[PDB]
Parts: C-alpha cells; structure tokens; sequence
C-alpha cells in the first residue's frame, strides 16, 4: 500500500512538500503436477471373482 | 549359337496354384467322448462315496 502524511504548509522547509510512495503487485502461479498409480492383476482373476 | 531357355529370361513366367494349400482340422477327442461341464471359478468339488 501508499502512504499519505500530512503536508504542512511552506514554500521552505522539509515539510511543506507532499512526500511520494508506490504501490506494487506480486505474481502468485498454479502449476500443474501429476499424481498417478498403476494396478496390474491377471485376467483370470478377474474372471474367477464374484464381484467386479 | 542358339536360344536356350535361360536365354529368354523372365520372358518365361513362373505360375501358382493354390489347390495342395488346403488342411481339414482334427478337434480333442476328450471334448467329444466325455461330458463338457461349463465351469463359472476355477476349483469345482465333487464328493464320491470311498468305503
């Protein structure tokens, strides 16, 4: 954020003069990551069981 | 000097025929001499009387 302060009023001393400030922005990122299993089982298994 | 056969070349074409490239499959003997049962699982049990 900026910050204002209060001018004072002199064409001479420190204040007087309207202090300058900035504002700024940051990057935040998604990245895309994969997460993955394999399962391997035998075809006869899958046929002998009496459930799917 | 003559013409032999070997002359002529692949001006002489060799032919085919596809009446020897035949085979009559034979199936098991065990599958038409005995009962088929259909199994659903690998073990089925099967309970005889032994003494």
């Amino acid at each position: 954020l900026p910050e204002a302060d209060w001018v004072g009023e002199s064409a001479t001393d420190p204040e007087g003069v309207i202090k300058t400030s900035k504002v700024t922005w940051a990057n935040r990122t998604l990245v895309a990551e994969e997460v993955a299993v394999i399962i391997p089982v035998p075809e006869a298994v899958i046929d002998d069981a009496t459930v799917e | 000097a003559d013409i032999s056969r070997a002359e002529v070349a692949t001006l002489i074409e060799e032919g085919y025929s596809h009446s020897l490239l035949a085979a009559a499959k034979q199936g098991s003997t065990v599958l038409s001499a005995f009962q088929n049962v259909n199994m659903g699982t690998k073990t089925t049990h099967l309970p005889v009387l032994a003494t």
